[PDB]
């Protein structure tokens, strides 16, 4: 089916930028960022519909981050802006070829393996 | 627009349809072929619940769509159904694979229950090279 695999994790000072990416190995419909911080339940962060570009962010997270495609290279990207340190988390890229609410966990029938993101002081 | 059939079993297998939840791309085929003819401008209005059924796939509004206009709208798929009558169909074919993730999977529409069920459906990839 679809193969996912993220990259671009590291650690930043607290107010820092970070951008992580995403590559699938075929088509995709819609694809999202899930995090899972230390201890706690994983959770939605952003995602896009790769038809239209349409954009939905979680309220912890919006404003500061946003998620775009490449469809030329078939990759997604996570920014990050203003990061806290409520923001450090494994960050989980998945995908789907079905329509729904795309911050719904309950669509997503593709993930990656994680990549960390650690946000310090 | 109205496509050819090998035209849409090229666009359907380029979607990733074939073998989609365990149904292939013949019978997504024969779905398309007697919902609407292959038209991604079919519309049908249903009196009893005021629903409408919007094109190639034939989406509901009253589950799957959202028309503004159909009670008890659910908006499965979480899109408009004038997305769904458009000449791209990548939208179309991400709701129908929503449709089918569903327990009762392609037996969700009725012609495709009286039509391609249980119903020799090679004609409909039949030399499209797919």
């Amino acid at each position: 089916q679809v193969q996912l695999q993220e990259s671009g994790g590291g650690s930043v000072q607290a107010g820092g930028s970070l951008r992580l990416s995403c590559s699938a190995s075929g088509y995709t419909y819609i694809s999202g960022w899930f995090r899972q911080a230390p201890g706690k339940e994983r959770e939605g962060v952003a995602a896009i519909r790769s038809s239209d570009g349409t954009t939905y962010y979680a309220d912890s997270v919006k404003g500061r981050f946003t998620i775009s495609q490449d469809n030329a290279k078939n990759t997604v990207y996570l920014q990050m802006n203003s990061l806290k340190p409520e923001d450090t988390a494994m960050y989980y890229c998945a995908a789907t070829e079905v329509a729904g609410w795309p911050l719904d966990i309950g669509i997503y029938d593709y993930w990656g393996q994680g990549t960390e993101v650690t946000v310090s002081s | 627009k109205v496509f050819e059939r090998c035209e849409l079993a090229r666009t359907l297998k380029r979607l990733g349809m074939d073998g989609y939840r365990g149904i292939s791309l013949a019978n997504w085929m024969c779905l398309a072929k007697w919902e609407s003819g292959y038209n991604t401008r079919a519309t049908n209005y249903n009196a009893g619940d005021r629903s409408t059924d919007y094109g190639i796939f034939q989406i509901n509004s009253r589950y799957w769509c959202n028309d503004g206009k159909t009670p008890g709208a659910v908006n499965a798929c979480h899109l408009s159904c004038s997305a769904l009558l458009q000449d791209n169909i990548a939208d179309a074919v991400a709701c129908a694979k929503r449709v089918v993730r569903d327990p009762q999977g392609i037996r969700a529409w009725v012609a495709w229950r009286n039509r391609c069920q249980n119903r020799d459906v090679r004609q409909y990839v039949q030399g499209c090279g797919v």
